[PDB]
RNA sequence: CGCGACCUCAGAUCAGACGUGGCGACCCGCUGAAUUUAAGCAUAUUAGUCAGCGGAGGAGAAGAAACUAACCAGGAUUCCCUCAGUAACGGCGAGUGAACAGGGAAGAGCCCAGCGCCGAAUCCCCGCCCCGCGGCGGGGCGCGGGACAUGUGGCGUACGGAA
């Protein structure tokens, strides 16, 4: 029942949400586990970079941003061909390669 | 090659030759049992495209599945509840009849493993499919690296979990905007993720 | 019933053998918390509804 | 040129072979666990048993339920080097089989009881 | 008549001891247990009876093989070897 | 007085069987004495005789099964008792060589393009 | 004789092939080679039979 | 009036292996309501939820676009924040309700049929010898069999490939 100018709201608590409540008491343990796994991988690849393969320069769609530059999925085949790098050898050397990227500009 | 000619011949089903062949095959299959092992594939090109290989350990079963929809499993009336669910007659099953045939073949052949299946004929009341089955414990399959993935226990009863080609379609999963569901593991996974209340430590 | 089967007779024999009381020297053990059988069945009541 | 005398077509009798396994399923046969010592547990020394022994020239023994009259007779003959006239078996309401072993008249049941140790 | 008089003529029994679950549920006329479903290959169990499901579970009995399986897994599932003799 | 596996291991099968028969005779006499009362000294020896019988039977069975598995050592087909029983799912894994088998294309790819050891910023 | 189902099926299938109006693309295989020409062709191909194991 | 091949089809306590059932917290595929809300109630809501059935693993499913976007474009799948209680659905009432992009955790790509080239160059089983055999392999010797030309193997698959 409304009472003297309250906001009209519709809580989405009509299902059995208490059975599907997801707690986060394992967040610090999960962070510790991820940190340990990352350190283990870094020790596994002793001279290789911890982050991993190189990522290309990529711009953003959705003109909302239109200016930000981020890391790409992988280097394009035309880029590899211009640089004189074989696509299969790039994977073994540590260059991220994806075969779906286009090159308009 | 002969395989492309056979493929075009099977694509031209409305022709007189293919009509006669389909009618004769349908009559012969209807004169047989509902589940009998074919020794050789009716459609070699379709079997090859689906993954059948002419080597020891590969089995093919022809399954006849009764046509029609699925009426509600209830007594004469007695569909107690709101009139939304009173519908009994004009009801359709979720999975396809090809998936049903694959399920029946896999259930009958517990030792074998279902790979795929194809359509070979259809009557007014019966549909005919051939299901390819592989023996997971045959040496010709186990020693071959390409076809040994079925030997792992993960792929037990693919048709029951809907991992075959026929059962995959019924799940309604894919990429893009056209589905927007099963965007997690499956429809149930997406429902669970979207209807789980994420209560953080610090809120 | 005087026309019992072998399984029924064996079951009755086991239930008869289980009915005896506790030996007295049991209570003389160090960590003993047992005073009486507490599982004895009389034929008159608790009719063992086979 | 073989005419069908009967309108029925029975399934023809085909050749069937015996078992010729490449390896036995079990390495060695299981040893028998119903030997002459295991079959006979102990004789009864009750007053009724002693009266039966001294009157009917018989003996009373406790035997496993799985034993037969032939097994009991053979076991008694093997163990006590005696000849058995007959065997009468019953099952007490406890789980142990009682066996009255009636001996041949040539041998003395009281002497056999003295030898085995019960009196 | 329907009460004390009718309770007098309870002379013949319908259920007997089942040989698969041990409970006195095996129905003589239907040849079915109704507690585990002896004629049926699969054990009878339902999710609407949580207490009944927990009464006979994997941990209820002896686990004469499951405990040794757990021990063998704990030590490494090894076979065909002996410790160093004296 | 005590019967030990050290002595039981080296003796012959006929000697082991004779010792087992003697132990069975002694156990039967002890049961007769127990029924007729006897004494605590006779009653206590029942467990000793039973454990001696268990030791003799254990030695006999161990020697027999060791001989059987030595005889079947090398043959392609051996009894299921002598076969290794690890677990139902574990016995149905790959042959430990079928898994290590690689396709010719996979071998060629791994040979032509092996993973390289590299560092950056130098 | 009450023949088994498979014998009955394999006979009535030939009966159906004789009865139904078979399309020419399948009927062309009823025109088979004659005996003498078949023997000559087999004799000629006997020299060119492929190498066995 | 028979014999000898092949195609379909049965018998075997034939030789060697495989599946059955249980647990089921997590997962996958089906079937699947009513209490409740709407101050009644029939669409809706509870709800692809409870119940019922089947199937595995240590995770499962999904997964490398018949994608998203309309931008100077991004680029497998999975999970967290945000988009967002938004677009949208609903006796447009109660109520229901995503996705894109962005920032992160992780990050790995690939293989067939077909098209075509190579003397079927392929695979399975049985005998002998050597190594080793408690997750039965490797090599050699067998005019010893079988499967396969109604298509096995090598190159090769959309990022082009082959000569
Ligand atoms: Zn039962």
């Amino acid at each position: 029942a409304p009472s003297r100018n309250g906001m009209i709201l519709k809580p989405h608590f009509h299902k059995d949400w208490q059975r599907r409540v997801a707690t986060w008491f394992n967040q610090p343990a999960r962070k510790i586990r991820r940190r340990k796994a990352r350190q283990a991988r870094a020790r596994r690849i002793a001279p290789r970079p911890a982050s991993g393969p190189l990522r290309p320069i990529v711009r953003c769609p959705t003109v909302r941003y239109h200016t930000k530059v981020r890391a790409g999925r992988g280097f394009s085949l035309e880029e590899l061909r211009v640089a004189g790098i074989h696509k299969k050898v790039a994977r073994t050397i540590g260059i991220s390669v994806d075969p779906r990227r286009r090159n308009k500009s | 090659g002969a395989y492309k000619y056979i493929q075009e011949l099977w694509r031209k089903k409305q022709s007189d030759v293919m009509r006669f062949l389909l009618r004769v095959r349908c009559w012969q299959y209807r004169q047989l049992s509902a589940l009998h092992r074919a020794p050789r594939p009716t459609r070699p090109d379709k079997a090859r495209r689906l993954g059948y290989k002419a080597k020891q350990g590969y089995v093919i079963y022809r399954i006849r599945v009764r046509r029609g929809g699925r009426k509600r499993p209830v007594p004469k009336g007695a569909t107690y509840g709101k009139p939304v669910h009173h519908g009994v007659n004009q009801l359709k099953f979720a999975r396809s009849l090809q998936s049903v045939a694959e399920e029946r073949a896999g259930r009958h052949c517990g030792a074998l493993r279902v790979l795929n299946s194809y359509w070979v004929g259809e009557d007014s009341t019966y549909k005919f499919f051939e299901v390819i089955l592989i023996d997971p414990f045959h040496k010709a399959i186990r020693r071959n690296p390409d076809t040994q993935w079925i030997t792992k226990p993960v792929h037990k009863h693919r048709e029951m979990r809907g991992l075959t080609s026929a059962g995959r379609k019924s799940r309604g999963l894919g990429k893009g905007h056209k589905f927007h569901h099963t965007i997690g593991g499956s429809r149930r996974a997406a429902w669970r993720r979207r209807n789980t209340l994420q209560l953080h430590r610090y809120r | 019933s005087s026309h019992k089967t072998f399984r029924i007779k064996r079951f009755l024999a086991k239930k008869q053998k289980q009915n005896r009381p506790i030996p007295q020297w049991i209570r003389m053990k160090t960590g003993n918390k047992i005073r009486y059988n507490s599982k004895r069945r009389h034929w008159r009541r608790t009719k063992l509804g086979l | 040129k073989k005419i069908r005398t009967s309108p029925t077509f029975r399934r023809p009798k085909t050749l069937r072979l015996r078992r010729q396994p490449k390896y036995p399923r079990k390495s060695a046969p299981r040893r028998n666990k119903l030997d002459h010592y295991a079959i006979i547990k102990f004789p009864l020394t009750t007053e009724s048993a002693m009266k039966k022994i001294e009157d009917n020239n018989t003996l009373v023994f406790i035997v496993d339920v799985k034993a037969n009259k032939h097994q009991i007779k053979q076991a008694v003959k093997k163990l006590y080097d005696i000849d058995v006239a007959k065997v009468n078996t019953l099952i007490r309401p406890d789980g142990e089989k009682k066996a009255y072993v009636r001996l041949a008249p040539d041998y003395d049941a009281l002497d056999v009881a003295n030898k085995i140790g019960i009196i | 008549t329907k009460g004390t008089s009718s309770f007098g003529k309870r002379r013949n029994k319908t259920h007997t001891l089942c040989r698969r679950c041990g409970s006195k549920a095996y129905h003589l006329q239907k040849s079915t247990c109704g507690k585990c479903g002896y004629p049926a290959k699969r054990k009878r169990k339902y999710n609407w009876s949580a207490k009944a499901k927990r009464r006979n579970t994997t941990g209820t009995g002896r686990m004469r093989h499951l405990k040794i399986v757990y021990r063998r897994f704990r030590h490494g599932f090894r076979e065909g070897t002996t410790p160093k003799p004296k | 007085a005590k019967i030990k596996a050290r002595d039981l291991r080296g003796k012959k099968k006929e000697e082991l069987l004779k010792q087992l028969d003697d132990l069975k005779v002694e156990l039967s006499q002890l049961r007769v004495a127990k029924v007729t009362g006897g004494a605590a000294s006779k009653l206590s020896k029942i467990r000793v005789v039973r454990k001696s019988i268990a030791r003799v039977l254990t030695v006999i069975n161990q020697t027999q099964k060791e001989n059987l598995r030595k005889f079947y050592k090398g043959k392609k087909y051996k009894p299921l008792d002598l076969r290794p029983k690890k677990t139902r799912a574990m016995r149905r894994r790959l042959n430990k060589h079928e898994e290590s088998l690689k396709t010719k294309k996979q071998q060629r790819k791994e040979r032509l393009y092996p993973l390289r050891k590299y560092a950056v910023k130098a | 004789v009450k023949w088994p189902r498979y014998i009955r099926l394999q006979r009535q299938r030939a009966i159906l092939y004789k009865r139904l109006k078979v399309p020419p693309a399948i009927n062309q295989f009823t025109q088979v080679l004659d005996r003498q020409t078949a023997t000559q062709l087999l004799k000629l191909a006997h020299k060119y039979r492929p190498e066995t194991k």
